[PDB]
């Protein structure tokens, strides 16, 4: 008999890593069988090296949470619910990079919009607001302007949709006499009551960013796994 | 099951500045009953067509 | 929650918002947030985060470092905590409404050299 | 098994292999279970050693099966 | 993953590996068999020999290959599903070996059971229809209850997992824990077959508190096949917990 | 689509005259169409066309399907007279003439209404109650029957109501005492048999039980209502009675079936609760039997609420 | 017929056996599965398990609150009335109300209640002027 | 708007001819067939049914049924006068409506179904308009025999 | 045994 | 398990 | 591709009830029969093919000693077999003797019998090789200026598909039949040829109907629904155009065709969310339902009142 395929089972077992390995490298493992065996038993760190089908690869690397071995497989499978799943397993492990990429990619512009506003890149948000006005996203341009503090775009925002008296109101409240006074003249003297402005009023200015989040999140050098260290040399 | 959760990112309807004529535009159900009728619908929720 | 978090972040009750997306489960971008507006509650958030995610992944969750233990991951955090105090002290009141066109908009607002 | 079992005996390494009316078949004591090779005739086996499975014909005679 | 579906047919020392993909739809069983030759010999008109067990026809017979040494081939077979019963298909694989007086012309390959699970699905009565059918139908299987599970509720609900029934009693009679509990679970398969179960269980006190539940279910439809498949499927799954 | 429902609403009595067409599916569709589309604005247009043809159901005997059609229609001014209490005053006498109807599905769903409708509104429980003592008579069916009786044995709240049940239920039985009544009959000294009567003679003795509830009921009912106790005395002697003839002729060899010893219990627990008349029985029978009936109606409303609102979740 | 004749008998001998909680799973399983006269025979039967075997009385209670449930409204009346007679655990009650038929003659009590009816009184009908059976 | 396919079938569900007039499987419309017998509800005042995917409309002629398989969005009124028109082809070919005439007949039936039907749209054709193409008496061929 | 017969008993 | 039942329940159902 | 993954366009379950006819039998018919011999043979080949064997032998036979037959029923057989027969090697390749069969269909084209050219055409929308269509183009395009109307009718149709398909093969065809639907007269003709308009250029079509707007009351109900099936596509693509053609879907409400009605009140109610509107349309769906006496067209337009209430 052939015993390789129950050695092979029991060196897994009995956490006999050095056999295992031996085993991979030495052994003739026929089929796929023995890589759905690794996976079922939670080493899909090991199953991933002889994987080549690009849907399977990239199953294994998001169980395994190797990020750059799934990177590669969703580039190649171009799928959506892979860039998806992606950037859930790339944000757990604090890789901001690739979510941005993912959620650029999937078109989930609040997503990249909260994305940079919780990592500090204005300027990024900055563009994030211009996409929703050439989107004609008005809930999403108005959402922007909000998370920039730029009181100027709502204003214009409230204008372009027809809002006349919140305009006129976040206009001549936030000091923006010129634009207030444009509104101002648009209302019916005989008809439409000016709203009155609270002196009072508070400028609702979002924080500045202390520490903008350039680099991906620091990962300790955890000891390669004894089968991901041996088996890339 | 029509409750979605509304997310931070969905677009705010402003009804006052919807022109009250827009019908949502309904896909062409002919099209699409055509297609159902062929066997080529790819039933939309079972088979994820990246399965 | 939407609307909470809305209106917690302008008021700048950012411990507020921290508590609400740590209520929430949404841990990553409560450590997120905490980095870029409340450096001090960083290392509270990121235990809560690890201790979280261990749960689905133990390697991923070992992965994140904690400044308090790996300050040299962390350049300018110890900076930061002193312009979180400045900005507390200094921001403390809200402006009256009119003075919004006095206002420097946040964009053109670098904290950390102010 | 839905074919009758006839004989099995011990392997040096602690598995149990089995004949039926069809098979040589092998367990192991974690419940694993699987076929090794068809059997044109049913034979009893007596001992396993290796690559060897030492077995005994309908007719009384001694074989060896590879 | 297609993997969570493939099923080894037989074994690296059979002169043909077989392995096979089953899919099942609703009213037919594909059957995707991926046959290896792993001997350095030409195998001349190679035949998957595919034989069914219940409601189940084989459509169309797989034809006859011819496999060089070491070549693959896939062959697939589609086998339809007549009534809701448990399925078995058997198999062998039969080879011809060109001029080699090989003793071995025939590879046996490991059964198939097909699941009555998938023609199942949960369905409501009220309880005088319940009562009434349950006096009405004709065939009742009684299977006696042997299980490792201590509580009462986390069986029925493991009962309610294994056969897509619904549980037609209610939560506040099943409430308290006093050692007893009897449901009617009802369900009806794609095929419109009604299907009836009580379960009526006991944790014997005289044991103890670690001891498992005992009782019998009964089961009872208008046909003996959906009665029977049933009553295997409850014993099959009784069993797997058990480990 | 619900801005579209309220322009449906305006067509309710259009989509109704699809009623017309004699197919039962066309027609309970239909009936449920109108049903989802009753507001206050249509409801008694739509109750006036609903009573017309259950009126019409009446004089067309010849479909065959003409009493599953006459139980929809019943069970459709079930849903608006719930649904529009207002409504109720005008359906309830209309639909109480159907108890005395051959198909028992249609007066046990009218009987299932009249309950719940007596139950919740208490300004119909005089209306109920006099119309349920004129068509008691004609009832035919005997789980109707019971029905009936329970209905009189837990509503009637006037001294005038608890004798006319019990001048209704002494017509029903006949002669009493029944076993001397029967034998003299035997000796000469359909048989147009009073219809209790008539169902204890076929061995139905279950409706003796429901009455002898009915019975205790209204005796302790009118121990409360009446201070004289001579009157007192001869109206509960008079309920035991009853009790003790259908005991009787239940053991007796006259029935086609005896009595069963399940209903020799429960009429011999009514008798000693009579001969006893605690104020711990009279509370059951009068209190926490109708509180019972409460919570299990409002538990099935609950029920449906809940149900809605995981579909609605 | 005889599923309540079984059930009457249940409830009389099953509370004087070693083991009574073993008939009260088949007596209450009637009460889920049968028509109306059975339910209301193992209402009457659990009502005399729970009068004689003071153990089983807070297993009987929670049952007969179950049985309160019934549509059938002899069934709930029966559960009703047992119910609240147990809940006093007044022995007394149980041995007038649940387990103690009557002991007078049935023909002697029809004569004398007709007697009774032809001349009413004011003194209420005494039970115990009957002769016993 | 399209109808798929016409086909004869027995009252015991066997298809004998069938003609499509979209592109379709073999698979898909042996399949579609082989559903309908199943699919018929046997008292009803109507002759469609419906399923998820199609409509089913059918006529019976004594031992067999025409069928027509449409979308669910054809309009009906359209598919019942060109099921009228079909159940008035089969006799003009067929003098007993059995399966062993409807067999003999079978091409003759398809090319008068393809007078009928193209693209999955009817044309305007009536019964004798059919006889007349299917017949093929051109005078431009007998001109040019001469 | 009487137990058993009611669960199946026709009279 | 598997058994016949012959009630006269099950008799009367299949009479009817 | 499989037999079964193959388009199929006929369906065929006769019992085989006498011995199934050997290869070398049919041959022999087909060689040495005579006309009636080989059109029973050729019905046998057919039934044989759509039942899933596979008669390659056949082929050569079939082209040297049916084919040549100036038979009308053996001409239609001939169609429905090359329907059905293999035109292509397994590896995609057009096989050598279809050239044989090029230039029988571009003499069918060019018959002096109307109905074989027409036939043929039909046939020729069911064409998928690109190949065996160029070498006819020249034909298909002379069959349009025929002066039979049901050459003329299936020219359109062939040339609707062969675009459809293989538009380099005719890059001209929207220009080609939007002249042909000016000069018609046909109604069927003008129908298939505003069909083709609709899914190959809506421009064109909605061009000519801009022309004929105003009379689209007096055309035939043919015409009507097709136009209705244009104003549908059109305004659901573009709602701009809703305004325009509002006025045209409400003149069909009062058409003299009930199907013309029907799709005329579900049109108008794609058109306009607008109260009267959908009175109108519901209004038409309930006279009907009302006028109708079949039971099928009451209970699908009661389900068409159902989805307007859905809203």
């Amino acid at each position: 008999i052939d015993p390789t395929e129950f050695k092979f089972k029991l060196a897994l077992i009995n956490r006999k890593y050095d056999e295992v390995l031996h085993m991979v490298r030495n052994a003739k493992l026929v089929g796929q069988s023995i890589i759905a065996y690794l996976q079922k038993k939670g080493y899909p760190e090991v199953a991933l090296h002889f994987v080549k089908d690009e849907k399977t690869r990239f199953s294994l690397a998001l169980e395994c949470g190797n990020i750059e071995i799934a990177l590669e497989a969703a580039k190649a499978l171009d799928d959506k619910n892979c860039w998806e799943k992606l950037g859930e397993v790339a944000l757990l492990q604090g890789n901001h990079q690739i979510v941005e990429m993912c959620y650029q990619r999937t078109k989930n512009f609040d997503k990249l919009s909260f994305l940079y506003l919780i990592t500090g890149n204005l300027e990024k948000l900055r563009k994030m607001m211009k996409i929703a006005e050439i989107r004609k996203d008005m809930s999403g341009h108005y959402q922007n302007a909000l998370y920039l503090g730029d009181v100027s775009e709502r204003v214009r925002i409230l204008k372009n949709c027809g809002q006349k008296s919140l305009a006129y109101l976040s206009a001549a409240t936030h000091g923006l006499d010129e634009e207030a006074e444009s509104l101002k003249e648009t209302f019916d003297p005989e008809k439409e009551t000016i709203p009155d402005i609270d002196p009072n009023a508070k400028l609702l200015q979002p924080p500045a960013p202390i520490m903008p989040l350039d680099t991906n999140w620091p990962l300790l050098t955890v000891s390669k796994g004894f089968f991901e260290g041996s088996i890339a040399s | 099951k029509r409750n979605v959760t509304v997310q931070p990112d969905d677009p705010i309807s402003f009804m006052q500045l919807t022109a009250k004529n827009e019908m949502n535009c309904k896909e062409d159900q002919f099209q699409l009953s055509l297609l159902a009728a062929m066997g080529n619908t790819q039933r939309k929720e079972a088979a994820d067509p990246l399965a | 929650n939407n609307v909470a978090f809305m209106s917690y972040f302008l008021q700048g009750k950012l411990d507020a918002c921290l508590e609400l997306l740590i209520r929430t489960g949404r841990l990553p971008e409560a450590a997120f947030l905490a980095r870029t507006y409340l450096p001090s509650q960083v290392s509270r958030v990121v235990k809560l985060w690890r201790e979280n995610l261990s749960k689905v992944n133990q390697k991923a969750a070992e992965s994140l470092a904690d400044p308090t233990e790996y300050e040299n991951l962390f350049p300018g955090l110890k900076e930061a905590f002193v312009v979180e105090e400045w900005v507390k002290e200094t921001h403390a009141d809200l402006w009256p409404a009119k003075q919004y066109p006095l206002v420097t908009p946040n964009e053109e607002r670098n904290v950390m050299e102010e | 098994e839905n074919i009758r079992v006839k004989s099995g005996a011990w392997d040096e390494s602690g598995v149990f292999i089995y004949t039926t009316s069809n098979h040589i078949k092998y367990a192991v004591t974690t419940g694993d279970h699987g076929i090794i090779r068809t059997l044109d005739l049913p034979i009893y086996v007596t001992r396993v050693k290796g690559n060897n499975v030492y077995c005994l014909d309908r007719e009384c005679r001694p074989r060896v099966l590879t | 993953s297609k993997l969570n579906k493939v099923t080894q047919l037989t074994g690296f020392s059979d002169p043909v590996y077989a392995e096979a993909y089953v899919h099942v739809n609703q009213y037919d069983i594909v059957l995707d068999v991926l046959v290896v030759n792993q001997t350095s010999d030409t195998l001349q008109n190679c035949t998957l020999e595919l034989a069914t067990l219940g409601d189940l026809k084989l459509v169309e017979k797989p034809s006859p290959l011819t496999l060089a040494p070491h070549d693959f081939a896939n062959i697939k077979a589609n086998v339809k599903v007549a009534s809701t019963e448990n399925g078995i298909i058997f198999g062998n694989i039969v080879y011809d070996v060109s001029g080699a007086a090989s003793d071995r012309n025939c590879v046996v390959l490991s059964d198939i059971h097909i699941d009555i699970m998938d023609y199942i699905q949960p369905a409501t009565c009220t309880d005088a229809e319940f009562r009434q059918m349950w006096a009405e139908f004709e065939w009742e299987n009684k299977v006696t209850v042997n299980t490792n599970m201590t509580d009462l509720n986390d069986y029925l609900q493991h009962i309610l997992k294994s056969t897509n029934m619904k549980c037609l009693t209610p939560e506040k009679a099943l409430s308290g824990y006093c050692g007893f509990m009897a449901a009617n679970l009802y369900a009806r398969s794609i095929f419109g077959e009604d299907a009836l179960a009580n379960v009526s269980i006991e944790k014997p006190v005289h044991q103890g508190p670690d001891a498992a539940v005992t009782g019998h279910i009964r089961i009872r439809a208008k046909s003996q096949g959906m009665a029977l498949s049933l009553g295997d499927k409850i014993n099959l799954s009784q069993k797997k917990t058990s480990l | 689509h619900p801005a579209h429902e309220r322009v449906l609403q305006d067509l309710v009595m259009d989509i109704l005259r699809v009623l017309s067409t004699p197919d039962l599916e066309v027609r309970k569709k239909t009936l449920q169409l109108a049903l989802d589309l009753v507001s206050s604005r249509n409801v008694e247009e739509l109750v006036i066309v609903l009573k017309k043809e259950v009126i019409k159901t009446n004089n067309v005997s010849e479909h065959e399907d003409t009493d599953k059609y006459r139980q929809l229609l019943v069970r459709t001014l079930h849903s608006c007279s719930v649904r529009f209490p207002d409504m109720a005053a005008n359906v309830i006498p209309v639909l109480m003439e159907f108890l005395s109807d051959s198909n028992e599905a249609a007066a046990a769903d009218v009987l299932e209404f009249v309950r719940e409708a007596i139950q919740r509104f208490d300004n119909l429980r005089m209306l109920i109650v006099e119309k349920m003592l004129e068509v008691f008579h004609a009832i035919k069916s005997v789980k109707i029957y019971r029905g009936a009786l329970w209905i009189l044995g837990e509503y009637c709240s006037t001294k005038e109501d608890i004798q006319s049940v019990m001048t209704e239920v002494r017509r029903s039985l006949g002669e009493i005492p029944i076993v001397e009544s029967e034998i003299k009959k035997e000796a000469g000294e359909e048989e147009d048999r009073p219809p209790l009567r008539g169902f204890l003679l076929d061995g139905d003795f279950f409706v003796a039980a429901s009455l002898a509830t009915t019975l205790t009921k209204i005796a302790l009912r009118y121990v409360a209502l009446v201070q004289e106790k001579k009157k007192q005395n001869s109206f509960v002697a008079e309920a035991m009675l009853l009790m003790a003839t259908i005991l009787h002729l239940g053991k007796s060899s006259l029935p086609k079936k005896p009595i069963t010893d399940d209903d020799v219990d429960r009429i011999s627990l009514c008798l000693k609760v009579l001969s006893e008349c605690s104020p711990l029985m009279n509370d059951i029978f009068n209190k926490e039997c109708r509180q019972s009936l409460s919570q299990m109606l409002s538990a099935k409303l609950e029920e449906e609420k809940l149900s809605q609102k995981k579909e609605s979740e | 017929v005889l599923a309540t004749r079984i059930l009457h008998l249940l409830g009389q001998e099953g509370p004087k056996t070693n083991n009574p909680s073993k008939y009260i799973r088949f007596i209450y399983n009637r009460v889920v599965l049968e028509h109306e006269e059975v339910r209301a025979g193992a209402v009457s039967a659990l009502a005399k398990f729970g009068a004689q075997n003071e153990e089983m009385l807070p297993s009987i209670l929670v049952l007969l609150k179950r049985c309160v449930m019934d549509d059938d409204n002899e069934v709930r009346d029966r559960a009703t009335f047992y119910l609240n007679v147990l809940e006093q655990k007044q022995k007394a009650l149980n041995a007038g109300y649940i387990l103690n038929g009557l002991t007078v003659s049935i023909p002697g009590l029809e004569k004398a209640l007709q007697q009774y009816t032809l001349e009413p009184s004011e003194k209420p009908f005494d039970l115990k002027s009957v002769p016993l059976a | 708007m399209v109808l798929l396919a016409a086909a004869v079938c027995t009252k015991a569900g066997k298809a004998i001819v069938s003609r499509q007039f979209v592109e379709m499987t073999r698979t898909r419309i042996e399949g579609l067939l082989a559903a309908f017998p199943k699919l018929m509800n046997t008292g009803k005042q109507h002759t469609f049914v419906e399923t998820e995917s199609v409509r089913y409309v059918y006529q019976p002629m004594e031992k067999l049924y025409m069928v027509l398989i449409t979308t669910k969005n054809s309009n009906i009124l359209e598919d019942l006068e060109t099921l009228r028109l079909f159940s008035r082809v089969i006799p003009e070919y067929c003098r007993a409506l059995e399966e062993n005439e409807i067999s003999e007949h079978c091409f003759d039936l398809i090319f008068a179904f393809d007078e009928i039907v193209a693209l999955g749209y009817r044309e305007n054709v009536n019964l004798a308009q059919i006889r007349t193409f299917t017949e093929m008496d051109s005078h431009e061929e007998k001109v040019f025999r001469a | 045994h009487l137990c058993e017969f009611i669960e199946d008993c026709e009279f | 398990g598997l058994v016949q039942r012959r009630t006269e329940a099950s008799r009367n159902a299949a009479d009817k | 591709m499989t037999a079964a993954e193959n388009v199929c366009y006929t369906l065929i379950n006769v019992p085989m009830d006498s011995e199934p006819p050997s290869e070398i039998s049919l041959k022999n018919d087909l060689e040495k029969g005579d006309v009636k011999s080989k059109t029973e043979a050729l019905k046998k080949v057919i039934i044989m093919i759509l039942n899933g064997e596979k008669l390659p032998g056949l082929l050569m036979t079939i082209i040297r000693f049916v084919l040549p037959l100036q038979d009308h029923t053996i001409k239609k057989l001939l169609l429905v077999f090359w329907e059905i027969v293999p035109k292509t090697t397994p590896d995609g390749r057009l096989l050598h003797e279809m050239i044989l069969v090029c230039d029988a269909y571009r003499k069918d084209l060019q018959h002096p019998n109307e109905f074989i050219r027409g036939s043929t055409l039909r046939f020729l929308c069911k064409l998928k090789e690109a190949e065996l269509l160029e070498p006819l183009m020249p034909a298909i395009r002379a069959c349009l200026e025929h002066r039979h109307s049901y050459v003329r009718r299936n020219a359109v149709l062939a040339i609707y598909t062969i675009y459809r398909n293989f538009e380099h093969l005719i890059p001209d065809a929207p220009e080609l039949i939007h002249d042909f639907l000016v000069n018609e007269k046909d109604a069927s003709c003008k129908r298939n040829a505003f069909m083709m308009l609709i899914h190959a250029d809506q421009d064109r079509a909605l061009d000519y109907l801009s022309t004929c707007i105003d009379q689209v009351q007096t055309f035939g109900d043919i015409l009507q629904l097709v136009i209705v099936e244009l104003i549908y596509k059109v305004c659901h693509a573009n709602p701009s155009e809703r305004a325009r053609f509002i006025r045209c879907i409400y003149n069909l409400l009062q058409s003299s065709s009930p199907a013309v009605k029907y799709e005329a009140a579900g049109t108008l109610v794609t058109l306009s969310s607008a109260p009267t509107a959908i009175k109108a349309a519901a209004q038409c769906y309930i006279d009907l339902i009302i006028k109708e006496s079949d039971n099928n067209v009451k209970l699908i337009v009661l389900d068409r009142l159902v989805e307007l209430k859905e809203h």
